[PDB]
């Protein structure tokens, strides 16, 4: 059977001001199996109360999903989604950049 | 709404 | 305008885990409104949207019994392919059902849909005559004569034809407050050089819904492929989306670019230019 890489996304809900409530986001996409652990990261360590949405699918089957919790950003806070899948051989880093 | 009631099976 | 009622079905088996990992999900344009989890521990079709949140309780109870029956259904459907397809019983499996009606302004029905998947492949779907079936392999064979012999179309043409389109014009009317708006793309465009001979050019464009848009970079005015960079559409999480479109510029030719940006709330389309 055929599997997919999962495509990443890190962002903000909003524009990143320091000091200003925001919604950080790791939209994964374009992956099959269902299966996948997504994590969100502070300087490295691993952020609780994560959520996600419900699982869904593209039109070429392949599924996407959310996930999601509230953080305040700063000027040194480092961030990055983590994601583990089948397809990949090893934890995937994507950091997260301001301006993409 | 979801489907009309019965589902076929495949 | 025109919309649309979807359901995304997805279960997959987990062998030595327990019963497979039901999901559903409802979808009236790109607004979610209902969800069910096999995992979850409420046992019922939950409201996500606040105008599905109204609804009686003989409406909940009436769509987890069906949505439970669709779960089962699933089951039985997982073991059955797997014996047309000679798979291992400890693998796990999955099936993808969509399906969903559309309408036009007027509320007149335009469009069926069923598709079910095997594994992230087409398995077998509905044609767009609503009568007959497209089958992928010879597996598919074997329900697509089971289900011209136990008439299936009828039953899906009917809920398509009729509770399908009847209920997406009650969603969309409770709903009018959030269905119908048209939310504009907010653009804005970053500039990034990458060496002292070349720069990136971003063009951004947040917080608009539906997520259908279309970011298009010209050089004078001719539409660029190579040196561009088209990420997905993505949900901001609120009921918008967010999408971007980059290409890469020489040093001091900027100003030959051009984004363009069209959406259903734009009453004409932008161009952003690096000012």
């Amino acid at each position: 059977m055929i599997q997919r890489t999962p495509k990443i996304q890190v962002y903000s809900r909003h524009p990143a001001e320091n000091g200003k409530s925001n919604f950080l986001n790791c939209y994964v996409s374009g992956f099959h199996p269902s299966d996948i652990e997504v994590d969100l990261l502070k300087n490295g360590e691993r952020i609780e109360k994560v959520e996600h949405s419900d699982l869904s699918f593209s039109k070429d089957w392949s599924f996407y999903l959310l996930y999601y919790t509230e953080f305040t950003p700063t000027e040194k806070d480092e961030y990055a989604c983590r994601v583990n899948h089948v397809t990949l051989s090893q934890p995937k880093i994507v950091k997260w950049d301001r301006d993409m | 709404v979801v489907v009309g009631a019965r589902g076929v099976g495949k | 305008g025109s919309h649309s009622m979807r359901y995304f079905y997805t279960s997959v088996s987990r062998p030595g885990r327990g019963e497979p990992r039901f999901i559903a999900v409802g979808y009236v344009d790109d607004t979610q409104f209902v969800r069910f989890d096999s995992d979850a521990a409420s046992q019922r079709m939950e409201p996500r949207a606040p105008w599905i949140e109204q609804e009686g309780p003989e409406y909940w109870d009436q769509e987890t019994r069906n949505v439970k029956a669709q779960s089962q259904t699933d089951r039985v459907d997982l073991g059955t392919l797997r014996g047309y397809y000679n798979q291992s019983e400890d693998g796990s499996h999955t099936i993808q059902i969509m399906y969903g009606c559309d309408v036009g302004p007027d509320g007149r029905f335009l469009r069926g849909y069923r598709q079910d998947a095997y594994d992230g492949k087409d398995y077998i779907a509905l044609n767009e005559d609503l009568r007959s079936w497209t089958a992928a392999d010879m597996a598919a064979q074997i329900t697509k004569r089971k289900w011209e012999a136990a008439h299936a179309a009828e039953q899906q043409r009917a809920y398509l034809e009729g509770r399908c389109v009847e209920w997406l014009r009650r969603y969309l009317e409770n709903g009018k407050e959030t269905l119908q708006r048209t939310d504009p793309p907010k653009t804005h465009m970053t500039h990034h050089p990458i060496s002292d001979h070349e720069a990136t050019l971003r063009c951004w464009a947040l917080g608009f819904y539906p997520a259908e848009i279309t970011l298009t970079w010209q050089r004078d005015g001719e539409d660029q492929t190579q040196d561009t960079e088209l990420v997905e559409t993505r949900p901001a999480g609120d009921g918008t989306f967010q999408k971007w479109a980059a290409v890469v510029v020489p040093s001091g030719e900027e100003q030959r670019y051009t984004c363009h940006v069209q959406h259903e709330g734009l009453p004409k389309p932008l161009t952003l230019r690096w000012e």
